[PDB]
């Protein structure tokens, strides 16, 4: 098991340390931020807050922003 | 009204829903019992704005999250510069540094 | 129903119920750091004399390592750079008998520093693993040689002098590579050990180096238990 | 188990003798209020009612007032 | 069990790698794509996003519209 405190699909030590979003075949993988690999891919590094389910306490948690599935 | 021709059109509030994901299936289902009148008042609180008319003398009003320090929750958000805001909210950039 | 069930556990961890100290949470921290890897591995490394130090004692004016180098105080870190021994929290010594001691902090929040320590200990057991016969496993060898095809595990595992200094051979084909860079060959180790180890750090290994997460996981499950009995019976 | 009568997610011993919220790297940490520890970080004392889920009576509870899960 | 992420019954291997519906005696099975089989028969080659359950975004699954379990 690992930490997940507002319940958004994503642990504690990403949303605080950094992490990113990446495809490797056909399927997405979340993953935590590794300069070597994700700046040669130009990638984006975000960072959010482990105790909020939408860190701009909108309606659209930090997951589905990142991941693409969200109102298009 | 016929002599001087003086009538306006204010715009006190709006009603509307919100269209949220369902993992189970991947639609979008508008739910009826929540408006953006429970929702915008906590954007309005726990952010900051920033508008801007660079783009062909247009106002453009973001507003990007950021930290307010008496507040326990609110303190847990990620630290906010005004070079991140500006970069990640409308889209500049520094390829010479500037 | 459910409903106070599982609220209690979204702040499970939120509420402490008693404090008492500060120091002592930084104890009981890296203490569950530390046993969540298998009781094998530290088998594996008090064998050949392994020795682990919990001190709060930041690491420059501790009483015992106040003699030492400029190359072993200029030691490279996970990332590959050389780290200030200043800047530097936790170190293995093992210029006579292998000793580690870890700087006391709050672990359990800070997954990053927690890697560290991962990091140094899978140093630590590294050779053991690797060498059976005073040489490099040669299935480990077929393990090099595959990785460094895949062009993402390649630049995930291996130090940039690595990949720059493969190229100009094309082929770790000689017996003297092997011999010239066995630092670099103990890193790629260490660090696969640390990614394998960090509990949010599997999927990464998992997806960007397939087969070396399958070495890893042959080890985890046995392959630990058996350089343990094959050390410890040449114990005597 | 920590005894919690009104059910607000703060025990009973620490609602009696004082309690005090801090983050410390994101995360938020409710603590029991030590003297010496607290008073010279500058936090507060809150001290409310063991049995009443709201001590002030009103919609939001000890727990949310002072964690800030409150409506904003 | 193989895994099927968007749950629209149909595996990620074969969405990605190409699919068939065809039937045998009266009953409907849905196969891999086999050059040396499926291309004789006249079928047609399909392909679609594991992630979604519906790659054009419309209320149909991709079982639904090769199967013939859809709206007439
Ligand atoms: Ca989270
Ligand atoms: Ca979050
Ligand atoms: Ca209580
Ligand atoms: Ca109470
Ligand atoms: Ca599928
Ligand atoms: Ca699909």
């Amino acid at each position: 098991t690992v930490p997940d405190r507002d319940n958004d699909g994503i642990p504690d030590s990403l949303e605080v340390e950094g992490y990113t979003v990446d495809v490797k075949n056909k399927r997405t993988f979340l993953s935590p931020w590794i300069s070597n690999i994700h700046e040669k891919k130009g990638l984006t590094k975000y960072k959010s807050s482990p105790e909020k389910w939408s860190t701009a306490s909108d309606p659209y948690s930090d997951f589905e922003k990142v991941t693409g599935r969200i109102d298009k | 009204l016929e002599k001087t021709k003086q009538l306006r059109l204010d715009t006190d509030q709006v009603y509307g829903n919100i269209a949220t994901y369902n993992f189970e299936n991947g639609r979008v289902r508008v739910d009826t019992g929540s408006n953006w009148s429970e929702v915008l008042p906590q954007i309005q609180e726990t952010t900051a704005r920033i508008i801007f008319n660079g783009k062909d003398l247009n106002l453009v009003e973001r507003r990007i999250a950021a930290v307010n320090p008496s507040d326990p929750l609110e303190t847990t958000k990620p630290d906010m510069t005004l070079k991140e805001a500006l970069k990640i909210a409308f889209g500049f950039n520094e390829p010479n540094g500037n | 129903k459910t409903e106070k069930e599982k609220f209690k556990d979204s702040i499970n961890n939120l509420v402490k119920t008693e404090f008492t100290n500060e120091t002592l949470d930084k104890i009981q921290q890296t203490q569950d750091l530390l046993k969540k890897i298998p009781k094998d591995v530290l088998e594996i490394y008090s064998e050949l004399g392994g020795e682990i130090y919990f001190t709060d004692i930041d690491l420059v004016e501790h009483k015992e390592l106040q003699d030492l180098s400029e190359e072993e105080k200029n030691s490279m870190n996970s990332r590959g750079e050389k780290v200030p021994f200043a800047s530097r929290f936790v170190f293995e010594k093992k210029r006579e008998t292998p000793k580690l001691i870890i700087n006391i902090k709050d672990y359990a929040i800070n997954s990053e520093q927690s890697k560290e320590v991962y990091y140094e200990i899978g140093k630590g057991i590294s050779l053991d693993i690797i060498s059976k016969d005073k040489s490099l496993d040669p299935e480990f060898l077929n393990l090099i040689k595959s990785l460094s095809d895949d062009s993402d595990s390649s630049d995930l595992l291996f130090s940039q002098k690595f990949k720059e200094k493969l190229e100009l051979n094309n082929k770790s084909i000689d017996i003297n590579f092997i011999k010239e860079n066995l630092t670099e060959f103990q890193h790629a180790f260490s660090l696969a050990f640390s990614y394998y180890f960090a509990p949010d750090h599997r999927t990464v290994l998992e997806l960007y180096a397939p087969d070396m997460f399958e070495y890893m996981n042959k080890l985890e499950k046995g392959g630990f238990e058996k350089i343990s009995e094959s050390l410890k019976k040449e114990g005597v």
